[PDB]
């Protein structure tokens, strides 16, 4: 199981960021995929999944309303675009999948690299 | 032996004093002179801790906990043993995963530091593995009686053995327990969360006590899904009772304590019975307008009736009047407790809500005036049509007497509600210094508390804020659990679809807390039905100070309707009368309560004056 992202930096309060993970090993519809973030100094939490929960994608207290999970079903991508960035979104996100779909990110099985997103 | 028999009595009546004395401490050294300490607040939650567990213990022992025993009471007594024992059993079960999962928390937070205190935390966190040795013990002996009474179904020399058993299994060889992972024989997919749903209420209506079947309902959530995540999310089970804001649970509670025994309830029945009492049907008048007057202390409908209820039927029938009105309106005057401040219902739905405590007050002190206004006009009107005989105006002479005996107790409202609303006090600060107010008059003004009195007050307070903080801290844990599998949404969604305008909303969420008030407490129900209902109201766009003040009042109607009322109960107790008679007498004053209560649905205006 293999997963990259792909998109991040530095951006101003409101910058309308857009994360992507392409993953490949697995099949793409039985894996509950999603995003955790971690602080620099934080313990990490999760930020959305999708195929976890059963009706509509599980988002964060704090990323409710202004975060945006999405899939790509034919080149197995998820995205993820943050609007209206606070200052306090300045954390590493992680790409994550696990084979269990329950709406739990941070505890997932499978980890991707990282992107660091910084909010000024 | 019998100190450690009365052991939760007297360690929890002290930690209690300690907290009390620490907080006003801090009160006094912030307000008087500009000297804070910063050692107070941390220091007081960390003795709640302690204290809310051993209140929960308490409770065990004592069989205590709320539960739903409208289908369990129905069962042929045959088949209603099994039943029990089974409840027992589980119980064992939720007492195990807490020495368990509390032993863990406290082994693993040995290098967090509490700043303030200069203290590790895990001093918070021994309480739960620690205090869990205690509820053991006193579920064993809670046990051994039921089985000396027939009411349940295997030897208490078993259940010690089996207790002892699972005990070693878990702190020596805890893999045994891997049998029992239901994720190895069930795999239900996502919708696991919709089968621990109808597995939660299938206990909760066969008896099983609300706190307990919570904890049954996430131990089955995290065994179906994943058990590695359950060491993370138990840390709710500790961290929910670190709240500045629940620590004016057990001393509201207390405030209501030490004004019927010390004697200061009467003093103010005395003042309103000479102020009013001339006017036609003022035994009723008098009746209410005490219940508006005590509310300003107390935030319970129960501790009304019980305070009041006794005087206020006497004066009543005193004077002629008949048995239902008699008991009829001393129940539905009740209701003006939890509605103006302080209230623990309102405490409860903050918590629960993550709202503001302060706005939740202001905002349910109007309808409590509007609820007092239209008990009082039905009153007058029901006493003029029956033609009851308008008692003499008392003297100008008594009506000052009663108001010079029963003026420093007029005081205490205006320290609560004048002190939240001028930003003076805190909530949690004025349950403080009101309960300091209520020692000062009763044993200093009245003299008529003594300290045996009042640590007896202090520890049956601790023993009916045990019974909350179990469902509090239960509740905390399913919420997450209910909260992040979005099942508020997919009901909101449903809801909507149903019912298209949002008043359309609120009248359907108000026939559904009335359908189930009528055979649900109004305590085992704000943690059932609440939880869940919230978010859907914060969905369809209602304003959660409103929700709460509304849900406040239409759970207080539920206490009323006789197929389950408290209120009834207690006043048939209290009165002498059967609990029919008050049923059938309290219909004629559910009618403005109805009416107060859609007027404040329609107007929402109404309710967000004071806060805003
Ligand atoms: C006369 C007849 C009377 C019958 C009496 C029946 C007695 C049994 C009742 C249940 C006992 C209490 C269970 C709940 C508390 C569990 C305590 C913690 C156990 C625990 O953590 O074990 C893990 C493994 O077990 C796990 O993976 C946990 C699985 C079990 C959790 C609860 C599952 C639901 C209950 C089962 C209901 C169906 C059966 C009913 C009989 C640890 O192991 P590790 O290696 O992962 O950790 C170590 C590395 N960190
Ligand atoms: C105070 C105690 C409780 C008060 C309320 C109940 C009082 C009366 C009790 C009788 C039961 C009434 C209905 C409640 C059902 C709760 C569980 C809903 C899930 C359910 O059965 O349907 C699901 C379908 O999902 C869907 O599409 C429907 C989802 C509906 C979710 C509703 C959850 C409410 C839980 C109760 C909270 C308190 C009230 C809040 C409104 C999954 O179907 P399945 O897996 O069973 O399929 C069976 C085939 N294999
Ligand atoms: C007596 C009982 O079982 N439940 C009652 C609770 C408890 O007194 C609780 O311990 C304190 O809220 O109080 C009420 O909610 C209240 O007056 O607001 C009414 C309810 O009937
Ligand atoms: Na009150
Ligand atoms: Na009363
Ligand atoms: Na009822």
């Amino acid at each position: 199981v293999q997963l990259q992202e792909s998109g991040g930096g530095l951006v101003q309060a409101g910058g309308s960021l857009r994360l992507s993970c392409t993953t490949s090993g697995f099949n793409f519809d039985d894996y509950a995929i999603g995003w955790f973030r971690q602080a620099p100094g934080k313990e990490r939490e999760g930020v959305s999944c999708i195929h976890c929960t059963a009706y509509t994608p599980y988002y964060a207290r704090s990323v409710r309303d202004r975060f945006t999970i999405s899939s790509d079903n034919a080149t197995n991508t998820v995205f993820l675009q943050m609007n209206n960035l606070r200052p306090e979104d300045t954390a590493v996100y992680y790409c994550v999948a696990d084979a269990t779909r329950y709406p739990y990110p941070e505890f997932y099985d499978y980890v991707g690299q990282g992107t660091q997103v910084t909010v000024s | 032996m019998k100190v450690f028999n009365k052991l939760e009595e007297w360690l929890g009546g002290s930690l209690f004093i300690g907290m009390f004395v620490i907080l006003v401490m801090q009160i006094f050294s912030r307000q008087i002179f500009n000297s804070p300490l910063i050692w107070s607040e941390e220091l007081s939650r960390l003795i709640f801790v302690y204290v809310g567990l051993l209140g929960v213990s308490m409770g065990i022992r004592s069989q205590q906990h709320i539960m739903i025993d409208f289908l369990y009471a129905k069962f042929p007594k045959s088949m209603q043993k099994i039943i029990f024992t089974i409840i027992q059993i589980l119980i064992l079960a939720c007492l195990i995963f807490f020495l368990y999962f509390g032993y863990d928390l406290f082994i693993k937070k040995e290098e967090i530091e509490i700043v303030s205190l200069g203290i590790s935390m895990k001093w918070m966190y021994l309480a739960l593995p620690l205090i869990t040795l205690l509820m053991l013990v006193r579920f064993y002996q809670a046990y051994s009686e039921n089985y000396a009474q027939n009411k349940v179904y295997i030897k208490p020399i078993f259940i010690l053995a089996l207790m002892i058993i699972l005990v070693l299994i878990a702190f020596i060889k805890p893999e045994l327990f891997k049998i029992l992972k239901l994720s190895n024989y069930f795999d239900l997919g996502e919708m696991t969360i919709y089968y621990v749903l109808i597995a939660w209420l299938v206990m909760i209506f066969f008896g099983v006590p609300v706190g307990w079947s919570l904890l049954v309902a996430c131990i089955l959530y995290f065994a179906l899904t994943r058990w590695k995540v359950v060491y993370f999310a138990a840390d709710k089970l500790v961290y929910s009772l670190d709240s500045f804001s629940l620590l004016s649970v057990p001393f509201f509670i207390l405030t209501g304590i030490l004004m019927n025994g010390a004697g200061i309830t009467e003093r103010i029945f005395n003042f309103a019975k000479a102020m009013l009492g001339h006017y036609t049907g003022g035994m009723g008048h008098v009746n209410v307008a005490a219940s508006l007057i005590f509310s300003g202390m107390s935030g319970s409908a129960i501790a009304d009736a019980g305070g009041l209820g006794q005087l206020e039927i006497k004066a009543m029938r005193d004077e002629g009047y008949d048995d239902d009105i008699c008991g009829g309106l001393t129940a539905a005057s009740c209701i003006i407790g939890p509605l103006v401040p302080p209230s623990i219902s309102m405490i409860i739905y903050g918590v629960i809500a993550n709202q503001s405590i302060a706005k939740l007050f202001l905002a349910g002190f109007v309808p409590g005036f509007l609820t007092t206004i239209a008990l009082m006009i039905m009153n007058y009107f029901v006493c003029k049509k029956r033609g009851y005989k308008k008692t003499a105006k008392a003297s100008p002479k008594e009506r000052w007497i009663a108001f010079k005996k029963s003026f420093w107790a007029l005081l205490t409202p205006i320290l609560i509600i004048g002190g939240i609303f001028s930003g003076i006090f805190t909530p949690t600060e004025a349950a403080v210094i009101a309960t300091f107010y209520s020692i000062i008059l009763g044993g200093f003004i009245y003299k008529e508390l003594t300290v045996k009195s009042f640590f007896k007050h202090c520890v049956e307070a601790v023993a009916i804020s045990g019974v909350t903080v179990l469902m509090i801290m239960t509740v905390t844990f399913f919420g997450d659990i209910i909260a992040r599998e979005q099942v508020a949404m997919r009901v909101a969604e449903i809801f909507i679809k149903y019912a298209t305008s949002p008043m359309m909303v609120l009248v359907m969420i108000n026939l559904l807390l009335l359908f189930l008030g009528m055979f649900i407490d109004a305590l085992a129900l704000q943690f059932l039905v609440l939880p869940m209902l919230i978010p859907i109201a914060e969905q369809v766009g209602i304003d959660l100070v409103f929700f709460g003040v509304m849900t406040t009042l239409n759970m207080m109607i539920g206490i009323l309707t006789p197929p389950m009322g408290m209120a009834l109960f207690v006043v048939a107790q209290v009165g002498k009368m059967s609990v029919s008679t008050v049923a059938k007498g309290v219909l004629p004053f559910l009618l403005p309560i109805f009416i107060t209560l859609v007027i404040i649905t329609i107007f929402p205006q109404i309710i967000l004056f004071l806060p805003n």
